[PDB]
């Protein structure tokens, strides 16, 4: 829901105290997937052919 | 005949 | 332990309450590590300024007191000593709570405190007196009497200045000097560089990268060389931890005996 | 290694048995052509080679003197560079080469380097690695060499 | 304020969860099918049962030995605190130390030591000066020959007169020669006052 | 996945030399920095995707609910008031140009408080050290104290825990004798356990003695 | 009485009320003789 409920989970009580408590961790997720082989690898004869 | 190896024959190993 | 694989992410939560415990204790050794700049430089309340005529009696002072002249406002000493964001995986440095600027303006406090007041500034209210006086009473508290200073203040200052000078001059033709300084540096230095580089190692299995072990292996056999790697990884963090636990103990009484020191020495005139 | 002049080891042999039982690895480096060739046959027990200096751009100078059969071949090279490093004109400036060859899981592995020397009477004495050129795919167990001289 | 007993409360807590840590790690399977040693006993054949027993005992074992190692520091530190606070009843209240801010903030007058669970508390009494006056001093004063330097205090004035006063309260006193002590004349002191010392 | 090497990350372009037959490029701790792109023949290095740490700042349940995340080392640029500290972007606080205490530590000298301003927020501030204090530093001016507060302060100080002592074989093993056979392969460890934990026990024994008792005559 | 699944508190050897006569005992000394007591 929140993160005053993470701080809740994180440390098993429902009382919190005044102060910076870790709870998670942030961790930016992938965007794209880019491939990159080698150039060309073997032209065929298609050309003369048009 | 035969001689030194002074400090030579040192080669890149891994392409990194 | 466990990178990207979730595989691994599930097999780690059962292995019980080992890394909240880690966690733990390396918050536990982070506020410590304040903690002991707040004992050591947070002595005084209020923060003293120099005057602005810096004739102090005729002891010279530039060297110590900060330089306006430099942007960081510091002291030359201090930036000899000085001169003298990473996220690999996991694991990651936190900055200091008080800055160098913070620590710079208390130490310049407390020089301030220790040429106006003395030792008056360190057990309650900041007592002017001059300097000379000051060397007088502090002759006086090791058995010299004041009449000796009143006579060769001259001689006394020159000695001062001289002193002052000397130990530039040491500290620049020595770089091993800051021995503890850089040592315990390097030791945080290679016991990041253990930590990361045991990652490599094969604790069983058939590699260290845990997608071959998924790609190449089924998933039965995959578990099971899974949890040799998650053993090993978990053990040598353990490892980390106790050493660094161990460490920062030995930081711990270094840091109580510096506060307790400059109490002493800085905030009165310790016979001992 | 190689130091006073050069365009003598214009080539190498590489093999196991030489008599006609694993594959062999001519590296003939003659006029603008280096094909390698890794067929497997016994060619003779002193394979000796003229240098026959042809400056002919349509010339054979790799006579059939050195081989004297053939079979089915394996792998073939057909790289247009010559594999060996540029010779040098001067007085006391000769041509420094050395090639470190291997043979390990299937690869072979040929690492080279050219140095010019800056003494006539002085030793070599100098720090010069080797990087990769070309790697052979072709494996077989090779226990001795024979070199190519002119 | 009930956060005053940080530490007491602080090394309780640290035990208590040390020991539920130390409980609740028995019912994580470190590679079984289960956590009950009856459960393994009981489903699985004899040497399978020994092969996942081996690594629940190798798991227990590692989980009782961290525990050791942490009550081990747990217990260097709690050594370090026990004999500073020793140090600090035997120099604060066995005596009167002059070490500044060990027996509290300010002068240290007296302390005493009251029982506390698991820990010590002292109560020191410090002497904090208040209600400072600015004054003009002099390092000694002139006499027709001779000079003279404060023996037990500071040779103020109020504007006018010189007076000698403690270093710590202020009361004014003539200056006589019971509380100077003459060395040199007056050529040598930089900040020399002409004043009139009462024989 | 460059030709093969497979990992996630920032590439961005370089400046590395790479010698011309050089491919994938390495670091100190044996990571995998720079790798050259298979057609374009251009030096990108890799650089690990921006992950962190996350910091709820809460001033407690008792005074209100208003939290604010931290997001250590993180640049904002990459995820209300947000703010970036040389500790983290902190979202949910606004950077007021005053300075007070520091009630909750930030980092890098940043410190957060609930504040009323003109209506309560969390909001955060370089803390301030204390007061400037200018005393004066006349030639012949001294400061001599006419009255005097006696002051009683208070300090706590541990002396002893809790002796522990485990059952080894009871801990490790339940009621089961199969199991008791097979830690007598795994060697004598609960025997330095023990041992360990006796000493721990005498050595808080010792350091009450040592603290309470050390005078040999009980006045009354 | 307290036990868990092996490991046990074992009792202080000296109770609190006994860590009490003690600082009573240091307390009516330094009323009484100060720092006498100690030396």
């Amino acid at each position: 829901l929140d993160p005053l409920s993470e701080t809740k989970c994180t440390l098993k009580s429902f009382t919190v105290e005044k102060g910076i408590y870790q709870t998670s961790n942030f961790r930016v997720q992938p965007t794209e997937s880019i491939v990159r082989f080698p150039n060309i690898t073997n032209l065929c004869p298609f050309h003369e052919v048009f | 005949s035969y001689t030194n190896s002074f400090t030579r024959g040192v080669y890149y190993p891994d392409k990194v | 332990i466990c990178g990207d694989s979730t595989e691994c992410s599930n097999l780690l939560l059962q292995y019980g309450s080992f890394c909240t415990q880690l966690k733990r204790a390396l918050t536990g050794i982070a506020v410590e590590q304040d903690k002991n700049t707040q004992e050591v430089f947070a002595q005084v309340k209020q923060i003293y300024k120099t005057p602005p005529i810096k004739y102090f009696g005729g002891f010279n002072f530039s060297q110590i007191l900060p330089d306006p002249s430099k942007p960081s406002k510091r002291s030359p000493i201090e930036d000899l000593l000085f001169n003298k964001a990473q996220k690999f995986n996991g694991l990651t440095v936190l900055p200091p709570l008080l800055t160098d600027e913070m620590i710079a303006q208390y130490t310049s406090a407390l020089l301030a405190g220790t040429i106006t007041s003395g030792w008056t500034f360190g057990a309650g209210p900041a007592l002017q007196i001059p300097f000379p006086m000051q060397m007088a009473y502090r002759f006086n508290g090791i058995g010299v009497t004041q009449n000796v200073l009143y006579e060769n203040q001259k001689l006394i200052a020159n000695q001062f200045n001289s002193a002052i000078g000397k130990i530039q001059d040491s500290l620049s033709s020595t770089p091993s000097a800051l021995g503890k300084l850089q040592d315990v540096v390097n030791h945080n230095a290679q016991a990041l560089n253990t930590l990361v580089k045991q990652l490599s190692s094969k604790f069983g299995a058939i590699s260290s990268v845990l997608n071959d072990i998924l790609s190449r292996l089924d998933p039965p056999e995959a578990e099971v060389q899974i949890d040799r790697l998650i053993t090993g990884r978990l053990q040598s963090l353990q490892t980390y931890v106790t050493q660094q636990l161990i460490r920062a103990a030995e930081i711990r009484a270094s840091a109580n005996l510096a506060a307790t020191k400059m109490s002493e020495c800085v905030l009165g005139q310790s016979k001992r | 290694a190689s130091t006073e002049k050069s365009n003598i080891i214009r080539g190498w042999i590489f093999g196991t048995t030489l008599d006609s039982k694993t594959q062999s690895l001519l590296i003939v480096n003659n006029a603008t052509n280096v094909v390698i060739k890794v067929c497997e046959f016994q060619f003779c027990n002193d394979p000796f080679l003229d240098v026959y200096q042809k400056n002919n751009k349509s010339w054979m100078e790799s006579e059939f003197r050195v081989y004297s059969s053939a079979n089915n071949c394996t792998f073939e090279y057909v790289s247009q560079p010559f594999l060996m490093d540029l010779e040098g004109k001067e007085g006391n400036f000769k041509n420094l080469r050395e090639f470190v060859f291997k043979n390990i899981d299937g690869y072979f592995k040929i690492y080279s380097k050219h140095t010019p020397i800056n003494l006539e009477r002085d030793l070599p004495q100098g720090f010069s690695a080797l990087e990769p050129l070309v790697d052979l795919p072709i494996g077989i167990n090779i226990t001795r060499f024979q070199t190519l001289l002119a | 304020t009930p956060s005053a007993l940080g530490k007491l409360q602080d090394v309780v807590n640290h035990n208590a969860q040390a020991l539920n840590t130390l409980v609740k790690q028995l019912s994580s399977k470190f590679g079984a099918i289960s956590s009950v040693l009856n459960d393994i006993l009981s489903r699985l054949d004899p040497p399978e049962a020994e092969v996942q027993i081996d690594r629940l005992i190798t798991g227990r074992l590692q989980s009782l030995q961290t525990y050791v190692t942490q009550q081990l520091i747990r217990a260097a530190e709690i050594r370090a605190s026990a004999n500073l606070a020793a140090t600090k009843m035997s120099e604060c209240v066995l005596g009167q130390s002059k070490r500044v801010d060990f027996c509290g903030k300010g002068y240290h007058l007296m302390s005493f030591p009251q029982s506390a669970p698991h820990g010590v508390v002292f109560l020191h009494v410090t002497y904090v000066p208040a209600q400072e006056k600015n004054f003009t001093t002099a390092p000694a004063i002139c006499h027709d020959g001779k000079a003279h330097f404060p023996r037990e205090g500071v040779f103020v004035s109020n504007g006018t007169h010189w007076f000698v006063t403690q270093r710590n309260f202020y009361e004014p006193q003539i200056i006589t020669t019971d509380n100077t002590f003459v060395s040199g004349n007056c050529d040598v002191v930089i900040g020399i006052v002409n004043n009139t010392v009462y024989d | 996945n460059f030709n093969g090497l497979t990992g996630t990350g920032v590439l961005t372009e370089s400046n590395k030399k790479f010698l011309p037959f050089q491919q994938f490029g390495r670091d100190i701790a044996d990571t995998t920095d720079a790798v050259r792109d298979p057609q374009t023949l251009e030096i990108l290095d890799i650089t690990p995707c921006s992950f962190g740490g996350v910091s709820v700042i809460t001033p407690g349940t008792n005074t209100s609910n208003q939290v604010a995340v931290l997001y250590q080392g993180v640049n904002c640029t990459e995820v209300s008031n947000v703010f970036q500290t040389r500790a983290g972007c902190l979202i949910g606080a606004e950077y007021v140009n005053n300075s007070y205490e520091c009630d909750i530590p930030i980092g890098a000298g940043i410190c957060a408080s609930y504040q009323t301003q003109t209506s309560q927020s969390i909001i955060a501030y370089t803390m301030s050290l204390g007061a400037e204090n200018s005393v004066a530093y006349s030639n012949n001016s001294i400061a001599i104290p006419t009255n005097f507060t006696i002051s009683v302060t208070t300090e706590i100080l541990p002396v002893s825990m809790t002796k522990t002592s485990v059952d080894c074989t009871m801990y490790i093993c339940g009621d089961s004798t199969e199991c008791s056979n097979l830690l007598l392969q795994y060697g004598s460890f609960c025997t330095q356990l023990k041992r360990a934990l006796t000493g721990i026990a005498v050595e808080q024994d010792k350091n009450t003695q040592e603290v309470f008792a050390q005078v040999k005559q009980i006045y009354k």
